[PDB]
């Protein structure tokens, strides 16, 4: 679809690597580390999707 | 001093070891799109130039 598709997602980065087969269900933020991050924020606190 | 749009300035950085890490002393980035890589495996691959 012209600019659409939104439907159809991925992740390109996950707090760890995915076992074999392993689906996770929930997108939370991955956490920053060197800022605290509940909500959104800088460095690490992007959304996965 | 920053130069012109058209003259954009540019350095080569080479023989050097990159802390990507210290990007995080300059504020709130309107945006720090890190195209084809993460914004946090950037300090690990190494890279020519």
């Amino acid at each position: 679809k012209v600019g659409g598709n939104y439907n159809y997602l991925y992740r390109l980065f996950r707090k760890s690597n995915l076992k074999p087969f392993e689906r996770d269900i929930s997108t939370e933020i991955y956490q920053a580390g060197n800022k605290p991050c509940n909500g959104v924020a800088g460095f690490n606190c992007y959304f996965p999707l | 001093r920053f130069a012109s749009v058209y003259a954009w300035n540019r350095k080569r950085i080479s023989n050097c070891v990159a802390d990507y890490s210290v990007l995080y002393n300059f504020a709130p980035f309107f945006a720090f799109k890190c195209y084809g890589v993460s914004p946090t495996k950037l300090n690990d691959l190494c890279f020519t130039n």
